[PDB]
């Protein structure tokens, strides 16, 4: 309810592409406006608060001195090379105040693999030395992984934390509703695969036939996510767009699951 | 009717700039309400271009799409032209007119949520809305826009009750400590302009989502497209009849928007701020075009691209000259990279992280520093817009021409941070006129034959550039290929060009440059180098990568 005390949530940028907020707004159920004005209080948020500069350092400390409390989303790695120096909000090193909300957090929620597990700034050689959050900081966390998550599955895991408490995770830290099942497991080219029916090359007529992509590098045998099952923007996934699966919700799949396009 | 300044001198340091992607730190000189220096500090590094060394060219674009999720796909197609170049593949028509459709789309979303939900906030004051006679302003609406039923009475009411509710609750969320709370004097808007515009920002919120879908029709999702591949494209389904039918639909509804909505506000808020018409110019353009017509090299691709690439100088809009992809370097001079890298042509390129400490004057920035023929360029919308205009393309002379009527001003006004954000704008309105003839040709195309990717092999050797005008402005990237495997991979991206730091000989960038003379109306809240910083539209994780 718009008028009500709605549950506080700080929203942290660290080392992130932006991908992960811009994939939040592409909820449906509902719309972020519809979460923002009715559901929480979204009261520290970079990429589309009002405020700037010493008047948003100053929103982010009212928010983490709350009486109330708040819930953490950290979108990012954190970088810790130089004493964190090569990632820093006015004037903080990212870490240092990713390690200040963490510590009273009612709950942390990392969307996206960056968070969850230190994302593509930790990819080979890392030079920025590069951690997912709990890597970093040792707290338990959430994890909403994917490069970016399905807004389903971010927002409903800030719904089922705010209404009916830690969702079932698995090893990884995901919750099981949207990351129990293997993509492979739901995919229409399952048929293909399990008849031997494979694309040589994206130019041969077992391509445009919408033969399964498992010789040209998917991903989906090993990769847990529900994208075939709930699509993205209500149209489309990317097997279904011709191309194979990456691995993107695998923690660091920018080293295990490359080369892209083989199964080398 | 002068432009409200205060007497403020000392120095403002902005940190963190919100309402951008990524991680700025402004800081900047005022004298009696002035500014008188700036510097444009970048406060991320992350380090693609190191990442990508000795991996697949293939996998290159699923890293380099990383750099930034707002803008993106485009360095997805960045990367794939680099790398289509450097195996020497020409793509079958079919997939230059599924790329360049994505990128058509990638500017509807993008510059539709730039204006609302990136950059209005500068120019209207949310709270003040709730003043607003819901009635006077649906006859105002009535007068400067098409008509239409967001627009009634009861609509706007509808809108000024809900931001009521959630203002008087107290927990003001994103509006907190917003720069308008309790009236600001360089927040020039009439509460009912003020509603109409955050009815509609409101509104943005659910027809980006219609545009994201539109995007992901073609491209696979949005976020992160997952349709590209060397040779050309994956996704065969995107050349058929009924997704095509789908992607029209909400294209046009999108285009509806656009149309009624974004272009009217933009006008009216412009009519508004007139004065910023005469702050946050700069000299220099550059673009390396879009929607070309031939993408079988870097060279059609300049030639050809029906946003047509080419370099200004000194605002001088007689001599459009042709790009120049020798001329392109980059300075690290006052960046935070090791000694010896100045002057670096991309192939060449070198990327040392270096940091120094916070506020170095003499190293301030991770990212670089492009300059060309030791210039710094101006990049992006009013860059294609001025580009465009001189060159004599009918839609932007058309669209210009509109736009300068309405606001009677001379072309000369463009060069300002008003300027900056009716060019994008007045391209937004040209992509749409667009998108039916374009969604067409690919239509007509992928049913008579539905080839979409080339063959190719992979060279021991060679080199390679892709470019493109993506919404910000000029990108490309940059390959070098050793043993079949990445030696080298660069990327110099708009963001880059426009809020890097100074260059070898000190140079101010473009947006160091622009922010020169900003008046402060109030020091503590200093929405005036918001409203120019954001006209450039900066991505801080495009800039530095
Ligand atoms: S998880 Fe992917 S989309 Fe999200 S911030 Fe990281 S790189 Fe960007
Ligand atoms: S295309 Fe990928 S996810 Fe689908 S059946 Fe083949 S291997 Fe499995
Ligand atoms: N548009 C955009 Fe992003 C930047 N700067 C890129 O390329
Ligand atoms: S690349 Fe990622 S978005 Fe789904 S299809 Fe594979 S897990
Ligand atoms: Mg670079
Ligand atoms: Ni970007």
């Amino acid at each position: 309810l718009t008028a009500k005390h709605r549950p506080s949530v700080v929203w942290l940028h660290n080392a992130e592409c932006t991908g992960c907020t811009e994939a939040a707004i592409r909820t449906i159920k509902p719309y972020i406006d519809a979460l923002i004005l009715d559901t929480i209080s979204l009261d520290y948020q970079e990429t589309i608060m009002a405020a700037a500069g010493e008047a948003a350092e100053a929103a982010l400390h009212q928010a983490l001195e709350g009486k109330d409390g708040y819930y953490l989303v950290v979108e990012g790695g954190l970088p810790t090379i130089d004493g964190g120096q090569w990632g820093m909000v006015a004037g903080h090193p990212m870490i240092e105040t990713t390690k200040k909300a963490a510590a009273k957090a009612k709950g942390i929620i990392c969307i996206g693999t960056c968070s969850a597990y230190g994302g593509v700034q930790k990819a080979k050689p890392n030079p920025s030395q590069a951690k997912g959050v709990s890597e970093a900081l040792g707290v338990k966390t959430i994890n909403i992984p994917g490069c970016p998550p399905n807004p389903i599955n971010f927002v409903g895991a800030v719904v089922h934390v705010l209404t009916k408490g830690i969702p079932d995770l698995d090893e990884n830290g995901r919750p099981k509703l949207f990351y129990g099942e293997l993509v492979h497991d739901n995919c229409p080219r399952l048929p293909h695969f399990e008849a031997s029916e494979f694309a040589p090359s994206f130019d041969s007529e077992e391509a445009k036939k919408g033969f399964c992509l498992y010789e040209l590098g998917c991903k989906g045998p090993v990769t847990y996510n529900n994208c075939p099952k709930v699509l993205f923007n209500q149209v489309n996934w990317p097997v279904q767009a011709g191309h194979p699966c990456l691995g993107c919700s695998e923690p660091d799949f920018w080293d295990t699951m490359t080369p892209f396009y083989e199964q080398g | 009717k002068p432009t409200p300044q205060s007497t403020f001198t000392g120095p403002i340091v902005v940190d963190p700039i919100t309402r951008i992607e990524g991680h700025l730190r402004i800081m900047v000189e005022v004298e009696n309400g002035k500014v008188k220096d700036a510097w444009s500090s970048s406060q991320l590094f992350r380090g693609l271009e190191i990442i990508l060394k000795g991996r697949d060219p293939r996998d290159a674009q699923h890293f380099t799409q990383r750099a930034c999720g707002v803008c993106t796909y485009v360095h997805a197609l960045a990367s794939s032209r680099c790398v289509d170049d450097a195996v020497k593949v020409s793509i079958p028509a079919n997939a230059r007119m599924m790329r360049n459709l994505v990128m058509a789309s990638q500017y509807l979303h993008d510059h539709l949520v730039h204006f609302y939900h990136l950059h209005a906030l500068d120019w209207v004051d949310v709270t003040a809305a709730l003043k607003a006679d819901p009635n006077k302003a649906a006859k105002l609406a009535a007068s400067i826009a098409p008509a239409r039923p967001g627009n009634s009475a009861k609509a706007l009411k509808a809108v000024q009750d809900k931001l009521k509710a959630f203002v008087e609750s107290g927990q003001l969320g994103i509006f907190t400590n917003a720069y308008f709370l309790g009236g600001h004097k360089a927040y020039y808007l009439p509460p009912e302009v003020d509603l109409i515009a955050t009815a509609h920002y409101l509104e943005a919120l659910h027809m980006q989502v219609k545009a994201a879908s539109a995007m992901a029709i073609l491209g696979g999702k949005n976020p992160h497209t997952q349709f590209t591949v060397v040779g050309g494209c994956s996704n065969y389904q995107g050349l058929t009849k009924n997704p095509l039918a789908n992607y029209l639909a909400l294209s046009k509804e999108v285009c509806q928007f656009v149309n009624e909505c974004y272009i009217p506000d933009l006008l009216a808020v412009a009519g508004f701020y007139k004065d910023w018409g005469g702050i946050g110019g700069t000299s220099n353009y550059l673009a390396f075009g879009e929607f070309a017509t031939d993408d079988s090299s870097p060279e059609k691709h300049l030639a050809t691209s029906q946003f047509p690439s080419g370099v200004i100088t000194g605002r001088d809009l007689g001599k459009v000259d042709n790009v120049d992809l020798g001329a392109i370097y980059e300075d690290v001079k006052y960046s935070w990279y090791a000694p010896g890298g100045d002057g670096k042509h991309p192939y060449d390129g070198v990327t040392d992280p270096k940091y120094t400490k916070l506020d170095d004057k003499d190293h301030y920035s991770w990212m670089k520093a492009p300059r060309y023929k030791g210039k710094a360029m101006e990049v992006g919308p009013l860059a294609r817009t001025f580009i465009a205009y001189a060159k004599g393309q009918p839609d932007f002379k058309k669209v210009v021409d509109m736009v300068l009527g309405k606001l009677s001003v001379p072309a000369t006004a463009l060069h300002s941070t008003l300027g900056r954000t009716a060019a994008r704008g007045i391209e937004t309105a040209i992509v749409c006129a667009n998108m039916e003839k374009w969604i067409k040709e690919m239509a007509d195309s992928g049913a008579k034959d539905n080839t979409l990717c080339a063959k190719w092999e992979m060279p021991e050797e060679s080199k390679g550039v892709g470019l493109a005008d993506a919404p910000r402005g000029a990108l490309s990237h940059w390959i070098r290929i050793k043993g079949k495997k990445i030696d080298n991979f660069q990327l110099v991206v708009p963001s880059t060009w426009n809020l890097g730091p100074r260059g070898a000989q000190g140079d101010k960038s473009p947006v160091e440059e622009a922010l020169i003379g900003t008046p402060i109306a109030d020091p503590k809240r200093p929405v005036e180098i918001l409203r120019t910083v954001h006209a450039f539209d900066p991505c801080i994780a495009c800039g530095v990568h």
